[PDB]
RNA sequence: CUUGCUUCUUUGCUGACGAGUGGCGGACGGGUGAGUAAUGUCUGGGAAACUGCCUGAUGGAGGGGGAUAACUACUGGAAACGGUAGCUAAUACCGCAUAACGUCGCAAGACCAAAGAGGGGGACCUUCGGGCCUCUUGCCAUCGGAUGUGCCCAGAUGGGAUUAGCUAGUAGGUGGGGUAACGGCUCACCUAGGCGACGAUCCCUAGCUGGUCUGAGAGGAUGACCAGCCACACUGGAACUGAGACACGGUCCAGACUCCUACGGGAGGCAGCAGUGGGGAAUAUUGCACAAUGGGCGCAAGCCUGAUGCAGCCAUGCCGCGUGUAUGAAGAAGGCCUUCGGGUUGUAAAGUACUUUCAGCGGGGAGGAAGGGAGUAAAGUUAAUACCUUUGCUCAUUGACGUUACCCGCAGAAGAAGCACCGGCUAACUCCGUGCCAGCAGCCGCGGUAAUACGGAGGGUGCAAGCGUUAAUCGGAAUUACUGGG
């Protein structure tokens, strides 16, 4: 009974992903509410939480599908599952792409159905649209009054408490009094007879047309629970912590290429997940999100990296204090730090304290080229030379130098390229480069083959090289032709695909 | 640092016999000596004051294997000294621990004798010594130690050392290979040829 | 800024009144003599000159005056003493 | 406050120590009234290892020199009957 | 309840220790040359001086009092940050006694100070708070020594005469005040002086020097790193504490710029180490440790040290090593030239025999380490074989560098060569393609259909992990001539 796991029982990873225009900025900002702590979508936001009971952890995430390359890793990362899927939206192909993300892993979710200020189709309906479309089970516990504005109740069934609502309370915490009995007629007063005897037939259909909860089925993720609630009205959203407390268990062993490696060790497992598209205030740090589950820190720790075998003493570690980079603290393990890199760790690089072995993550995937850079304002290249470079070593981000010293390509795997040039307006960023048509088709195929045999293939074309972010040379990628004759030509390689 | 090129294509430079392709063989004629220093060797050039100066130069550099910033400041080491310039730039090109090695006969050319310092052979006075530069003190003993004695690389290359003049300011044990410095060599003792006089007026500008 | 050592400031504030007053009452009886010597009176004068010089090198023992400006406070108001005297 | 300690000459890796007579709130390599003697830590046995003029230090402790600890085992090491 | 096994409230009674009073340090160490043409620096003297911490000598260290923080009760403010009413200690503060070669004064005479703590104990004495004996350390006053700082004078330390007059506290004197101290340093009175063509006043520029580079020397530019001094700490001004600041990480006021506010008011000053924006052609890591030196405090152990000792990056500069050595003609294939005979690349490459310096891997492994802690013995000290100082001697030991320098073994020539030039100056020649077009160039200069000068191929030369270009200094330049011109 050491303290040291006891705590780490009281760490918890809840990270939010859902349908785009579905509510997680407004859900995150007011569960910073309930903790005494205080185009779209583009940041990650880690919440560590001053939180009474525990202090499970938040990491926000980009919601669209040329977005959300960040949360094919971050899923990995996180060992619970919040969804948020809305009435209007309902079941989509966003949904279904985030359930065959997590069925992979096996992850417990806990949905949760938002706007209930707006129009909202029957409940049996929507349970009946997750269970076809997800082949996947539920067991609801709640469901609020009637249709449109007239939501303005929760009728517990396994907590038997009947909580009512007040208009009006986004910016302020207040509380709305308690009425404890199930058939009280005083309820029926204050809410509305018919209304109240069609909510009793419909939890009564819920009681003859559903199962009851699972422990041991909630792990694997089966049979997974719903609740019910609004973002803003500052209510449905209050029974969640109570929910988070007692549904999620231990955060899971992760597996390595031996065998999965507890919560109970030491030898601090916390690889980089994210190289995120920093804001500058004076510094870069890139940014160092990892998975230290494994092992209570300490403040003069000396880290090993593992893919480039070095000793590295790293004292400084931001806690994730309510979103601002906090003072150099030490935790408890279970949390996720951030660290000052500048250009050393890319993507997925282990760290271990002599364990040179690897996980089994990176699951980035190959981009799609879009047009250029051609340097609107031509003063002062550097800007770009350097903070490109920068942004280079991300996963959304790929840069491609050619040979000829203009035209560079900036690499997306989505589509949405107005992340960079939103971030082309910073301090260290003053160059415009406006956009337009200009054909470059399929992904530059990366590969640099073995020693005295790629140098005749430098030799052959050298005017058909391109230098990469991290010193690479793909091929060149114009058609599926050259590629055919790429292959053609044997390039015998000890690959490594760094997407 | 070292040339590790065309060693025979400088003494056709030159004209004279700079000892760089010495070897176990006698004198070959199998180049073309005074003829052929390359393509254009018929031809007889103006030959000027600067021109014997320079050639003077690089006949004395690639006869000891010293390039030009090391032997400006071996000219450097031989104004400082006593008497007159030229005899003690001899001095210290004599002084080297790669041509006492050749003039002990330990090594058929002087390239093969600077890679039998180099690679952990050749020690003085009980303290090896893998760079040429190294500047030989009067009255020491200089030796092969016991792991690099003798693998034949030394032995064919000594009878070599019998054919030599064997000069007088150095004695050789030839029975242990054990060889023995003494004083400082005088100007008419060594190869009677070579011309310091150019080399200090080249230098003296 | 924030020192762990600014407590060297407020306790010189604790020296600036204390101190100085004492150098306050010092000057005062020193320029209690210069009115005898606006008033004429000899006896006066030796009367404050006896009241002022043991608080004077009093001064000058703990550390404020340096015995040589009280020295030569004692000095040349001796000299007027014993010039009007 | 006059002493009598060492200065740290040399390159790196390679010290040299200087035993001189210099006050205490000048630099290490600073302003010094007067050398005596030196020492090298690095001095293995040969010609010379140590000199040490004892007149200029029995003098600098009649007027009240501080002596360091490493001057002070100099002191020992350079003994009276020995 | 395994009744001396464990649970547990009080308890400063100990080892020790947030905060508070107090002592010292913070004026050293570190950073920059903004300002400065003499208030600065260097050389050489001098008196009208101070000097904590270090140390020598001679004496004292006696007897008392009042407050206050911390701590309590209330209360203002969001915070920063206090106020009111009480209690208490000191090496904190203030009187009284007492003085001398100390201060004043010609003398007579007057006045001037403190603080006690820690270790051990025989007799006596214990209101049982302890006195008392001894040792160590601290305090006060003077005379000194050294150090450092303050002050004065002479010489030297850029340009401009298209800067020829400048000065009114100005020049000096008397008297008062002030400074650790001479001093128009500062005020009252008197005279009209003072500087200047041997450059006064004004403008621009600039930290000064030992030194660096070049030069035979004399000289010229520079003074970046090492070191001494000066000046500065966002700008200006001002004082207090303190021996030493008119103050980098102290205070206040005024101004500029960021940030918080509950908007009443406050916080800040990287020309510190790191790191960032911008500038620019151009310059690094938000690293380890007090292991050693030095600085601060403490008796000591111990604490801090972005100085330092290092580690990481940059071929920025110097140096060394290697990228193989010996042998090897069919004088092979390919390229280039040709009078198409042949030559050149070329012992170069292939082949064969050895070796592995340096990298990769696996093992030993110094030195930078002196000290400090515990125990024992001896000599001092003292009543004391107790305490304390010193020296031998026994034990456990103190490394960031560090997967250290260095040594041994494994494997395989295996992983390691570029850059400039080729008309002369100045080292090296041809062919092909344009054709006064493209172009090269440091100067003579070439290219107008046979280019040793442009571009490509071959070959050679020079330097070498560096090579060319650009920028600056000196020499050549006796073309700034003082050496040394007309
Ligand atoms: N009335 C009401 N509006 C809501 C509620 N939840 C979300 N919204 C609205 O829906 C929109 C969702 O905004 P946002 O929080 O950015 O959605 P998002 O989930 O972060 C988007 P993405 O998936 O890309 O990250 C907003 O207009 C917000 O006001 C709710 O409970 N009630």
């Amino acid at each position: 009974l050491s303290p040291y796991l006891q705590e780490v029982a009281k760490r918890r990873t809840f990270a939010i992903i859902s349908h785009p225009d579905a509510g997680k900025t407004t859900i995150t900002e007011k569960v910073l509410l309930f903790g005494q702590a205080i185009g779209i979508s583009i940041t990650t936001s880690v919440m560590q939480f001053p939180y009474h009971d525990c202090l499970v952890n938040l990491l926000d995430t980009p919601g669209h599908e040329d977005f959300s390359e960040d949360t094919y890793r971050t899923l990995t990362a996180v060992d619970c599952c919040l969804m948020v899927i809305d009435a209007a939206k309902g079941v989509e192909d966003r949904t279904r792409k985030l359930m065959e993300v997590t069925r992979l892993r096996d992850t417990p979710i806990l949905t949760f159905m938002n706007k209930l200020d707006r129009d909202i189709r029957d409940p049996m309906e929507l349970l009946d649209e997750v269970e076809n479309e997800l082949k996947i089970g539920c067991a609801p516990i709640t469901w609020p009054i009637g249709c449109g504005k007239l939501f303005k109740g929760v009728y517990h069934l396994y907590k038997d408490e009947t909580y009512l609502y007040q208009s009006g309370k986004g910016h302020t915490i207040q509380e709305v009094r308690i009425v404890k009995g199930l058939n009280n007629p005083d309820l029926d007063a204050a809410v509305g007879e018919d209304l109240a005897q069609q909510l009793r037939d419909e939890l009564e259909l819920v009681k003859g047309a559903s199962n009851e909860f699972d422990k041991e089925l909630f792990l694997a993720g089966e049979i997974t629970p719903v609740f019910f609630g609004t973002a803003l009205g500052n209510f449905g959203v209050d029974h969640m912590l109570d929910g988070l407390v007692e549904w999620a268990p231990a955060p899971m062993p992760r597996q390595t290429d031996t065998r999965t490696v507890e919560a109970s060790e030491d030898k601090f497992t916390g690889f980089v997940f994210k190289i995120q598209a920093n804001m500058d205030p004076k510094h870069r740090d890139r940014v160092a999100f990892m998975r230290v589950v494994s092992g209570k820190y300490e403040k003069g720790m000396k880290l090993r990296q593992v893919r480039t075998a070095k000793d590295v003493v790293i004292s400084d570690a931001l806690t994730f204090m309510a979103g601002d980079r906090s003072h150099v603290e030490e935790a408890y393990p279970g949390d996720i730090l951030g660290l000052h890199n500048h250009g050393t760790i890319q993507i997925g690089d282990t760290f271990t304290q002599g364990e040179m072995m690897k996980f089994t993550g990176i699951p980035n995937f190959a981009p799609e080229l879009f047009r250029r850079i051609r340097l609107k304002d031509p003063l002062k290249q550097k800007q770009l030379l350097k903070g490109l470079v920068q942004l280079s070593e991300e996963g959304a981000v790929q840069v491609f130098r050619p040979i000829s010293n203009n035209d560079l390509i900036v690499g997306a795997v989505g589509v949405l390229q107005f992340d960079v040039v939103v971030a082309r307006l910073k301090s260290e960023y003053n160059v415009e480069a406006v956009y337009e048509s200009v054909n470059v088709a399929t992904a530059r195929w990366v590969e640099c083959a073995d020693a005295k045999k790629f140098e005749e293939f430098k030799r052959k074309n050298e005017s058909q090289l391109a230098l990469d972010g991290g010193d690479n040379l793909a091929y060149i990628a114009t058609s599926m032709v050259n590629l055919r004759l790429a292959q053609e030509r044997y390039p015998d390689v000890q690959f490594h695909q760094t997407r | 640092a070292r040339y590790l090129g065309p060693k025979l294509k400088l003494s056709r430079r030159e004209g004279t016999d700079l000892f760089l392709k010495s070897g176990v063989r006698a004198i070959d004629t199998k180049c073309k000596i005074e003829q052929a220093p390359g393509q254009h060797g018929a031809r007889k050039p103006r030959l000027s004051d600067y021109g014997v100066q320079l050639r003077e130069k690089q006949k004395v550099r690639r006869i000891y294997g010293v390039l030009e910033r090391q032997f400006r400041n071996y000219y450097k080491e031989a104004a400082r000294l006593k008497g007159n310039t030229g005899e003690n730039l001899l001095a210290l090109l004599e002084g080297r621990l790669d041509n006492v090695v050749y003039r002990m006969g330990f090594g058929a050319t002087r390239a093969e004798a600077r890679q039998l310092v180099s690679h952990k052979a050749i020690m003085v006075n009980g303290r090896v010594v893998n760079i040429a530069s190294y500047q030989v003190s009067p009255n020491d003993v200089v030796s092969i130690r016991e792991k690099a004695k003798k693998q034949s690389r030394v032995k064919a290359a000594l009878e070599l050392a019998e054919q030599r003049e064997k000069p007088t300011w150095l004695e050789v044990d030839a029975g242990k290979m054990e060889g023995t410095f003494k004083r400082k060599p005088e100007r008419s003792d060594l190869s009677a040829d070579i011309n310091e006089h150019l080399i200090v007026e080249l230098y003296s500008k | 800024n924030i020192k762990s050592a600014k407590k060297r400031a407020i306790q010189s504030e604790k020296a600036r009144k204390h101190n100085a007053s004492r150098r306050s009452m010092m000057r005062t009886f020193i320029k209690k003599v210069y009115a005898a010597i606006e008033a004429g009176d000899k006896a006066a004068a030796q009367k404050a000159f006896n009241e002022m010089q043991p608080i004077v090198d009093r001064q000058a023992a703990k550390g404020l005056i340096h015995k040589n400006k009280a020295a030569r406070h004692k000095a040349n108001l001796t000299a007027q003493i014993n010039k009007l005297a | 406050m006059v002493t009598i300690r060492l200065a740290r000459h040399g390159a790196k890796k390679r010290p040299f120590y200087q035993v001189v007579v210099a006050d205490s709130r000048n630099a290490r390599n600073g302003r010094f009234i007067e050398r005596v003697g030196f020492f090298n830590p690095i001095a293995s046995e040969k010609e010379e290892g140590t000199r040490l003029d004892l007149d200029r230090i029995a003098h600098w402790v009649g007027q009240g020199a501080t002596i360091s600890d490493r001057v002070a085992a100099l002191i020992k090491e350079v003994n009276k009957a020995a």
